[PDB]
């Protein structure tokens, strides 16, 4: 035998082709449950018992438990049947039970004889007699068979039930295979007579007579063993039996799971606990030790008192000596109610309590953490009277009364203790639950001599009103307890508490002598002098105290005498009553009767004033003159009080609140002395290197024949978009200027997008409908390729038309964002055909004209066709609010300025004015004034409008293009107007001067004046494009499409 | 102090207990309280109940020395008396300070300088005590005149009740009357809120309501006034197409007589004579220039643009490109005349204006095959457009 | 990211009361016809009544230290406690769940506290970050703020659209743009009190100090200290402790 | 030996001899206001002792005392002999204070009641229209603001309407323009062009100066404005083929040197051309003659230098170039 260390347990090292006989026994217990050969100059875990130890050992082999590892030694000795495995040399040292009652048959010795001689006892000494006890249970058929292991485990049954004792020795065995012993007064020891003939059958001299451990399983099926075990305990102990719960909060886990089928399943119950307890030693984590505790007190009811104190309690101190607080709080309240769930003495628990459990407590009476001082505060109120109890009980089973005094000075002790603790939460926490009841264990002269004053330390932490509040609502109790030789100490402390500063403090005293009154613990003078100073209070201001000291005052009514009451209480109550009542003692008749408190705001300006005694000194002389003891309301000795009493008059205190102020003054400056000693770029795939427009139309394409209305250049694959009424969306390469037309979607055709990320472009129509189409014009078979490849329609009603559209790419989803005529923008995830985000337009802004979204997607900008603009954040898709314009004339075109960060072009119809607005600062901050109309005059009387913006960063010169009604193509310079020049019309055409005039603070520049290639009609679109050279993209409303290189 | 004829009764007597209590009904604690008889007069006195003991320590509480000790002790508030102590205290043996019991059913007094249990420098001068009786005396009458006093007041009070439990039912009543008066304030405060608050928003509503009809108003007389102009956009449409046709009617009858005017021809062999000269595809200076004049004409006439416009000379008409990058100022002017030293100038001369002629067939509409064709395809373009 | 544990803060819990908002449950008149005594009640004096916050702490069902009062404090305008409550416990007493149950309460007679309101707040929010922050919780009305797990009286659960960006933004999860943020944020409280006006409901606000002798920027997580065998034993070798227990006893 | 002791105090007696002297008058005035069970200094001092537990008895207190027990409580006792004398004038001027309190007449207060009741009940009543007022005005402002909020929808979809509207009405007044600028270009070409004779646009006869160009060409040289013979012949060239085309409008031809399409004889010639065009003319309509006149052989002509009769010319041919368009 070497037991020895390994890295999950001990384990057990033992020494003497014998290597094989391991290997197949092994093989065939693998899956056996309740035995373990060797593993593998040998191994076999470490398992915690014996059989003889666990008989020993202070937890007690209970009968049921016996019959328990009788059941699981049948069943071991089965199991080893049936997997062709037989021992030889069962014993009580070998059937090795586990912590949590798991019984091992240990190291089937195959190499053990089979037969025996029987006048030759060295080969019983050798194997079968390792611990030397001498008591043999070889087979007397041997001097290897399955009835020979039987009887060696009705031997080990029969030592089961007989305490240890012996069964056989080697001559009784001798003597009983000649048939000449038997043993069946050792017999006698066995406890019941189930076991007594479970032990007779198995041991009989004839093996053939002996059943089968199956057999005697079988029949044993309730006489003995019940079916519980059958039923419910032999799989549900097989889980643990397993290597994968190796650790004792899986065990806890499982149990806490299982709790409700074991109860009301299952006494096998004591089984379970051989389990639990085997875990509660070594749980890590918290919420296991709190699982534990749970189980534990949910499992005590249905255990029996021996049980509880010897197999649990031990455990709940083991965790009220453990870290964490929580764990030591419920460990103490576990404690608590197992205990209280007792009511047996066994006899070695004759005096527990004092002598075991009350010294495991104190630590925790004592401990740091404050939640466990609260926990001991709210629980010494049970322990102690678990203590009484207890030790009544025990009388059933020294001294007795030199044990209750004991008793009585460790509870005193610790009652005393924590009354000093530092923490005001623990004294009030004990002043709530215990101070009351321990009372009783201090007796009075005790009490009163250390329990009454160390409450009365409390008074003095004028910091913590908490503390002196918890101290007024115990006192009743001890007050009660002490009786009547504390009343004279404690009169003038109830007279402090009330007239103290914080007023809930006032509340909780007023309850004080409430309670205490209701007891009849206060001297009747003292009854009447607390009651003439709880009159003022009727009046404070307060409604906590005011209330308060109603309760009091009634329940004063209710206690003494109707002639004390009418005698001194009346008299007392004349002041803050408002009629002349007759039940006090019905406090609805006093709240209703109460006068109106003195307002908060006077009465806290009364007590604010420093030398409030001068205060009073002049209200004092007020009151005699409004009496008549002085003739006059003369001004003051000081100034200060007479300035200090005018301003409060200034409140308008009424005479009545005067006298008030006077009534309470008491209080007031004992009040008064208490609170004294307290990657994404504007810069769009064209860069411009077309500094200047030459005004210059190298082409006159008229392949449109309706108005022409929106251009979108793509510079990806270097075409331009162009759409028209005609519902021709024609798509004309760049290099060449129709490289391609499409007039499939139908309709009237004037908005469209290019995407920035990908092969194909999208389109819009009057009908609602948006369309994509895949374009391949640089590749070239003998044609170039249209695509069509969308569908998107809505019903005007609800969804709309396009009113303009614009494709940003803002990572894995592509955005294609639109507007509509009922001017929600949505964003279609053209890479996800979903939409993602319905950007609503408050419809009382107007139909919205144009849109145009930030750069950098932070941001978008709405201007409808009422002139007043809008702005979206997109990051949370929340409208921002947007200054409107001063004409409130249609906007036509908007633009995302590329200096600057918040800066809106909106080209507004009429007098061919372009506002520049900074949505930041909500208003405008530059202006473009082409027409000779007044300058920034709302009259509108230019009919020309501005419907072409191209706004670009060359050179640091926010370069504009502006074209509309006027047929002119205009360019402007926003840093240098003087720049600002027209390029249309023929060589007749007036030249013009651009003015910079400062307006209200905004900015104007100003056009003043000083073939025909230009269009005949509006020019309803601008846009740039450069190969080599920056082309500028314009169409009319005629139908005509022209290039300005 | 163990002398006798030392004062000793139950003022003298706080604390009563009980030890070692046998009981009746088998084993288990009784809940054990106590009460004292007049020693057989009646008990008065009640003890708090020590629940699950038999061994209890009761809390305590008048000149009289003998006196009735009797335990009750029954479970769950059904009570049964197992003592009988008619104790005189003068037949108590003293215990020092600590109750010690040794028999069964034991009761253990407690008084001022211990416990008992059942056993096995100059006075005052006489003056002094006549005063002494004397007050004590005083006390006693002025006390009992006192209770007298009391007891009166309170027959008087029990006399004037017969009333007053009607006034304090007419306290009731008032307090009733307020408590309505303030509710009833209190809800009218409520009345008024809502009352304002909902005037308020029904003189909104009237606004809102009337201002939406006028809404609707303005809408349809707007859709009115639309389609008025909608009627007056077909007529002008329609007056501009017709006063277009009168344009081309006129473009062509002057076209046409300006086309008499520069012949062309055939021959057998399918060439173009040209006031009688042979055309190779691209004097023969003379007619081109006639040409050059041609296409300026034509581009006067249809309001078309040139793409390389013409300054214009009889048969030194020259056209000028402004568009192409590689020619500089000097460069931007080609000849549609041989000139002297630009043979190659020339010819992209004849060239731009063979694409003026292209352009002018492509925005009449005519799709042009070949475009080395000078005059054949704008004496096409006249007979075509 | 910057955060302490719960179990290493050992001070104790400091909680604002900030205010009481919303239209309370004014009782009918019948109420009080029939309870003369709540004519006295702290409701039918319309000015702001004297309230107080009993904020009890409890965690799993379980009560876990006193109720704290407001210090008294008399109102006119409205119930501006703004008035810290020292919590008997301590953040180490505070597990995942514990939640603090602030019962609102007022007065309804002499002695006699009636509830109005009680609000039943996760200390520990979503993820275990404590509530490190201005809150502004629901007022489950005349029941008291029950802890029970589950919490009959939650708290708290537009806003589910608004908050994630709001941290993804403060955060800096997010694109900054100061302008455009700030007249979203003024947008965004716009929506907060149109919520709040929109229930009949009450609303508290409450809020948790944050003062330590450390560089203050910290979020407070719940936290704790944390084939041989064939037969696995929880037990393997230890104390033999019930035998210990008897060993004590003579 | 100790013989008694401080009862209040617990400390022996010395017995003070006055005691030897009492009385049976002294003292008779003194002494008067389960189971189980328990010689003469010698008779005075026995008659004391006898009279000592009597004394604890019959009062409150437990004789013998000591001198400073004695003393203290009767301080003791002087001051509750104060607070009960104090007592007793409480309760009796509480006495006559209620006695002053009349005995109420119990009818005068059954009026009262009956009085209270009737007011109680009728402020019920009252409070009862209040609650009925209060949801009568519940539902006015429930069901007013129902229709507030279907007037909200009604807006929604009036604005969906007016958005569809003036898209269409600013659309449409964008086309009218558009009609009305295309209405004036074709106006203004259409005019020009009538007015305008083919020939006359082909070769713009009009006054520029002291010229009279033709398409803006110089017809005259002068010493003074350097015109070379390129600019003159183009002129002339010009002049030529109007003249060819108003051979090919009229029919007319000098039949040995019809002047056909060209670029001092030549333009002398050309005299006889427009001399036959005079005549042509004058052959032709009647109506109009030219106006500056012209000689054939002299080759002269009379204002009716050599670039001011050429002016004329064009001039004279404008009047017949006009007329030529006019006549067809
Ligand atoms: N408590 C306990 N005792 C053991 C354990 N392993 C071995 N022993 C002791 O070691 C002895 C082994 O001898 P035994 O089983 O009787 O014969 P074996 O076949 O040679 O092992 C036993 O008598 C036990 O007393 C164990 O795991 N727990
Ligand atoms: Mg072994
Ligand atoms: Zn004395």
């Amino acid at each position: 035998v070497a037991r020895a260390k390994h890295r999950e347990g001990l384990v057990v090292v033992k020494v003497f082709s014998y290597k094989q006989e391991l290997e197949e026994l092994k093989i065939r217990l693998n899956s056996a449950q309740n035995c373990l050969p060797f593993q593998k100059m040998l191994f076999r875990q470490y398992v915690r018992d014996n059989l003889y130890d666990r008989i020993s050992t202070r937890p007690f082999l209970n009968n049921i438990e016996k019959r328990w590892i009788a059941f699981q030694i049948l069943t071991a000795v089965d199991q080893a049947h049936k997997s062709g495995v037989r021992h030889g040399d069962i014993k009580t040292e070998n059937v090795m039970v586990t912590s949590w009652n798991w019984v091992l048959l240990t190291d089937f010795a195959s190499f053990k004889p089979t037969y025996l001689p029987e006048d030759n006892p060295a080969d019983f000494n050798y194997f079968f007699d390792t611990s030397r006890r001498r008591t043999c249970y070889i087979a007397p058929e041997r001097f290897l068979k399955r009835a020979m292991d039987i009887f060696s485990a009705g031997c080990v049954i029969a030592e089961l039930f007989t305490e240890g004792v012996p069964l056989f020795d080697l001559s009784q065995l001798l003597a009983y295979r000649n048939g000449h012993f038997f043993p069946e007064q050792v017999l006698n020891k066995i406890e019941d007579h189930s076991i007594r003939e479970l032990v007779t059958q198995m041991i009989h001299r004839e093996p053939d007579k002996r059943l089968e451990a199956e057999d005697y399983l079988k029949q044993q099926r309730g006489n003995a063993f019940p079916e519980i075990f059958y039923t419910f305990l032999q799989p549900y102990m097989a889980q643990f039996a397993k290597e994968t719960f190796l650790s004792a909060d899986e065990r806890i886990l499982v149990i806490r799971k299982d709790l409700g089928n074991i109860i009301h399943n299952l006494n096998g119950l004591v089984i379970l606990v051989s389990v639990i307890t085997s875990c509660l030693q070594t749980l890590k984590y918290c919420d296991s030790k709190l699982a534990a505790l749970e189980l534990i007190l949910h499992l005590a009811p249905r255990l029996s008192v021996e049980i509880l104190l010897d197999r649990i309690t031990p455990y709940l101190l083991h965790f009220s000596n453990d870290s964490v607080p929580r764990v030591r709080a419920e460990a103490l309240r576990t404690l608590t109610k197992v205990l209280a769930l007792v009511k047996e003495v066994p006899r070695n628990d004759i005096n527990i309590y004092p002598e075991y459990i009350l010294p495991g407590i104190a630590h925790l009476a004592q401990d740091d953490a404050t939640i466990v001082r609260l926990a001991y505060a709210e629980n010494i109120a049970l322990l102690a009277e678990t203590a009484l109890r207890f030790l009544e009980l025990v009388q059933l089973k020294g001294n007795y009364d030199t044990e209750l005094q004991a008793l009585h000075e460790m509870v005193q002790q610790k009652v005393v203790t924590l009354l000093s603790d530092p923490e005001n939460i623990v004294k009030q926490t004990l002043m709530e639950n215990g101070i009351t009841r321990l009372c009783v264990f201090f007796g009075r002269q005790k009490a009163n001599d250390v329990l009454l004053s160390h409450m009365i330390t409390f008074l003095n932490d004028k910091n913590d009103w908490h503390l002196r509040g918890a101290f007024f609502d115990s006192i009743v109790g001890v007050a009660a307890y002490v009786g009547w030789q504390s009343s004279s100490i404690l009169k003038p402390l109830l007279q402090q508490g009330l007239s103290d500063a914080e007023e809930f403090v006032i509340v909780k005293a007023l309850y004080a002598l409430t309670c205490m009154c209701q007891l009849g613990l206060l001297q009747k003078p003292h009854v009447y002098e607390f009651a003439s100073d709880i009159a003022p209070f009727l009046c404070h201001p307060n409604l906590w105290i005011r209330y308060g000291a109603v309760g009091f005052i009634t329940v004063v009514a209710r206690q003494i005498s109707t002639a004390d009451v009418y005698c001194k209480l009346m008299p007392y109550l004349d002041p803050y009553i408002t009629q002349p009542i007759i039940q006090i003692e019905r406090k609805l008749v006093l709240l209703s009767v109460l006068k109106e408190p003195v307002s908060r705001s006077i009465f806290d300006y009364a007590l604010r004033s420093k030398d409030i005694t001068s205060l009073f000194r002049h209200l004092h002389m007020r009151q005699k003159k409004r009496n008549g003891s002085l003739p006059d309301c003369p001004p003051p000795e000081d100034p200060a009080i007479a300035q200090l009493l005018k301003k409060l008059l200034s409140q308008g205190m009424t005479e009545e609140e005067e006298d008030k102020l006077l009534a309470l003054k008491d209080f007031m400056m004992k009040s008064n002395k208490a609170k004294a000693n307290i990657n994404a770029e504007w810069e769009s795939k064209p860069p411009p290197p077309g500094w200047r427009p030459k005004g210059l139309l190298v082409a006159h394409l008229h392949e449109h024949k309706s108005a022409v209305n929106r251009i979108r250049v793509s510079d990806e694959h270097s075409l331009f978009a162009t759409c028209s009424n005609d519902g021709t969306v024609k798509i004309w390469n760049s290099q060449k200027m129709s490289i391609l037309t499409y007039s499939r979607i139908g309709g009237r055709v004037k908005t469209l997008t290019f995407c920035q990320g990908s092969h194909y472009l999208a389109i819009a129509s009057d009908n609602g409908a948006v369309q994509l189409l895949g374009i391949e014009a640089s590749k070239l078979p003998k044609s170039p390729k249209i695509h069509p490849l969308q569908s998107r329609i809505l019903d005007q009603k609800e969804d709309g038309c396009v009113v303009d559209m614009h494709h940003f790419n803002s990572g894995a989803q592509s955005v294609l964002a639109y507007a509509t005529v009922n001017g929600s923008l949505v964003g279609w995830d053209l890479r996800s055909s979903s939409n993602a985000w319905t950007l609503k337009h408050d419809l009382k802004s107007g139909l919205i004209t144009s849109f145009a979204v930030d750069i950098h997607q932070c941001w978008l900008c709405i201007g409808t066709s009422s002139g007043t603009m809008a702005c979206w954040d997109m990051r949370f898709q929340l409208p921002i609010s947007s200054h409107c314009h001063p004409s409130r004339a249609r906007i036509r075109r908007l633009s995302m300025h590329p200096l600057y960060q918040s800066w809106v072009i909106a080209a507004v119809q009429g007098n061919n004015e372009v506002s520049m607005w900074d949505m930041e600062t909500g208003d405008r901050r530059f202006t473009l004034w082409a027409s000779s109309a007044p300058p920034l005059s709302e009259l509108q009387p230019s009919p020309h409008s501005v419907h072409g913006i191209y706004c670009s960063p060359a050179d640091g010169n926010p370069i504009l293009l502006t074209a509309g009604s006027d047929m002119k193509i205009r360019f402007w310079d926003l840093a240098y107007p003087e720049r600002s020049y027209v390029v249309a019309g023929s060589t007749s055409s007036p030249s013009v001067s651009y003015y910079r005039k400062i307006i209200e603070g905004t900015e104007v520049v100003q056009e003043i004046q000083n073939l025909p290639v230009g269009h005949h009609d509006i020019i309803t679109d601008v846009a740039t494009f450069q190969t080599t050279q920056g082309f500028i993209v314009t169409a009319s409303r005629d139908g005509i499409v022209k290039v300005w290189k | 102090v163990e002398l006798p004829s030392q004062q000793r009764r139950l003022r003298h007597l706080r604390n009563i207990a009980a030890r070692n209590i046998v009981n009746r009904n088998g084993h288990q604690l009784l809940d054990t309280y106590f009460t004292l008889h007049l020693c057989i007069y009646k008990e008065f006195y009640r003890s708090e109940v020590i629940k699950n003991s038999l061994n209890p320590t009761w809390r305590s509480l008048t000149s009289v020395s003998c006196f009735v000790v009797k335990i009750w002790g029954g479970k769950e508030n059904i009570y049964q008396l197992l003592i009988e102590w008619k104790v005189c205290l003068d037949g108590l043996k003293y215990l020092g300070q600590q109750i010690h019991a040794r028999n069964q059913n034991e009761i253990i007094f407690g008084l001022n300088d211990g416990y008992y249990g059942a056993p096995f420098r100059n006075s005052y001068d006489v003056f002094s005590l006549l005063r002494l009786h004397r007050a004590q005396c005083a006390i006693k009458q002025t006390q009992v005149t006192v209770q007298k006093i009391g007891k009166e007041i309170e027959e008087k009070l029990r006399l004037t009740s017969t009333s007053n439990e009607l006034k304090k039912k007419s306290e009731c009543l008032q307090l009733k009357i307020l408590v309505l008066q303030n509710e009833l304030e209190r809800q009218k405060k409520a009345l008024g809120r809502e009352v304002a608050l909902l005037h308020k928003q029904q003189i909104a509503l009237q606004d809102k309501g009337s201002a939406f009809s006028a809404e609707h108003l303005k809408l349809q007389l707007q859709k009115e006034s639309l389609n008025e102009l909608r009627k007056e956009c077909t007529a002008k449409r329609e007056l501009f197409l017709k006063t277009n046709a009168q344009l081309t009617i006129r473009c062509r009858q002057l076209l046409s007589e300006l086309s008499y005017i520069y012949p062309i021809d055939l021959n057998e062999h399918k060439d173009y004579f040209v006031c009688g000269v042979k055309l190779p595809n691209s004097s023969i200076a003379v007619a081109l220039g006639y040409t050059a004049h041609l296409v300026s004409m034509i581009s006067f006439f249809l309001q078309v643009p040139l793409r390389y416009p013409i300054i214009h000379k009889g048969s030194r008409s020259t056209i000028k490109d402004n568009i192409n990058d590689k020619l500089t100022e000097k460069e931007r002017e080609f000849p549609l005349y041989p000139k002297g030293g630009e043979k190659l100038q020339f010819d992209y001369g004849v060239y731009l204006l063979n694409k003026n002629i292209a352009q002018l067939r492509y925005q009449h509409g005519l799709g042009t095959p070949d475009l080395r064709q000078t005059l054949p395809n704008l004496k096409n373009f006249m007979e075509h457009g | 990211f910057h955060y302490i544990y719960s179990c290493d803060l050992d001070i104790n819990v400091q909680l604002k009361i900030g205010s009481l908002e919303g239209k309370r449950e004014q009782k009918s008149y019948k109420a009080v016809l029939e309870d003369p005594m709540l004519k006295f009640s702290g409701l039918y004096q319309e000015t702001c009544s004297d309230l107080y916050v009993t904020c009890q702490v409890f965690a799993e069902g379980k009560p876990l230290a006193l109720p704290v009062r407001t210090s008294y404090k008399a109102f006119s305008t409205r119930w501006n406690w703004n008035e810290w409550l020292k919590l008997p416990v301590k953040y180490p007493d505070l597990p995942r769940n514990a939640q603090v149950a602030l019962t609102i309460w007022d007065v309804y007679g002499p002695g006699k506290a009636v509830p109005v309101g009680g609000t039943t707040v996760s200390l520990f929010g979503k993820y275990g970050m404590f509530r490190q922050g201005m809150h502004d919780l629901k007022v489950w009305p005349n029941v008291e703020a029950d802890g029970s797990e589950p919490t009959k009286t939650p708290g708290r659960t537009q806003m589910s659209r608004l908050a994630k960006l709001t941290k993804a933004h403060r955060q800096g999860h997010m694109v900054k743009v100061d302008w455009l943020d700030r007249l979203t944020f003024r947008e965004i409280e716009m929506i907060n009190e149109s919520e709040k006006r929109s229930s009949n409901f009450m609303y508290l606000m409450v809020e948790f100090r944050c003062v330590k002798c450390d560089d203050k920027e910290y979020g407070i997580v719940y936290y704790e200290k944390d084939e041989l065998v064939k037969v696995p034993d929880p037990q393997m070798s230890m104390e033999n402790l019930v035998e210990s227990k008897h060993h004590k006893l003579a | 030996q100790v013989s008694f002791v401080c009862q209040r105090c617990s400390q022996p007696l010395k017995l003070d001899t006055s005691f030897k002297i009492l009385d049976r008058v002294t003292i008779q005035e003194l002494t008067a206001p389960s189971r189980r069970f328990i010689e003469n200094l010698s008779r005075r001092l026995k008659v004391t002792g006898d009279l000592f537990d009597i004394m604890s008895g019959q009062t409150d207190v437990d004789h013998p005392l000591c001198e400073e027990c004695t003393d203290t409580l009767l301080d003791q006792l002087d001051t509750q002999l104060n607070v009960t004398e104090n007592e007793c004038q409480n309760y009796k001027r509480c006495l006559e204070i209620l006695e002053q309190m009349n005995e109420d007449d119990s009818e005068q207060l059954q009026m009262e009641l009956k009085e209270l009741a009737l007011e109680e009940e009728r402020l019920i009543q009252e409070l009862e229209d209040v609650e009925k007022n209060r949801k009568i005005v519940a539902e006015n402002l429930e069901k007013v603001q129902a229709e507030a909020e279907r007037l909200d929808q009604e807006e929604a979809q009036y604005q969906r309407e007016y958005s569809e509207f003036k898209r269409q009405q600013l659309e449409l007044d964008d086309e009218l323009k558009s009609v009305e600028n295309q209405m004036r270009y074709a106006q203004t070409q259409l005019d020009k062009l009538k007015k305008t004779n083919v020939f006359n646009a082909t070769f713009h006869i009009w006054h520029s100066g002291q010229f009279g160009t033709i398409n803006n060409f110089r017809l005259g040289r002068l010493p003074s404005v350097p015109v070379e013979w390129n600019e003159i012949n183009a002129a002339w060239g010009q002049t030529v083929l109007l003249l060819h085309a108003l051979a090919n409008k009229m029919g007319l031809k000098f039949q040995r040197y019809r002047l056909v399409p060209y670029g001092d004889h030549a333009m002398v010639a050309f005299l006889d051309c427009v001399q036959q065009f005079k005549e042509e003319v004058e052959k032709g309509e009647t109506r109009f003659c030219l106006p500056y006149r012209m000689d054939v052989e002299k080759g002269k002509i009379e204002d009716t230098q050599w670039t001011k009769a050429l002016k004329f010319m064009l001039t004279n041919l404008k009047w017949g170039l006009a007329w030529v368009s006019s006549q067809f």
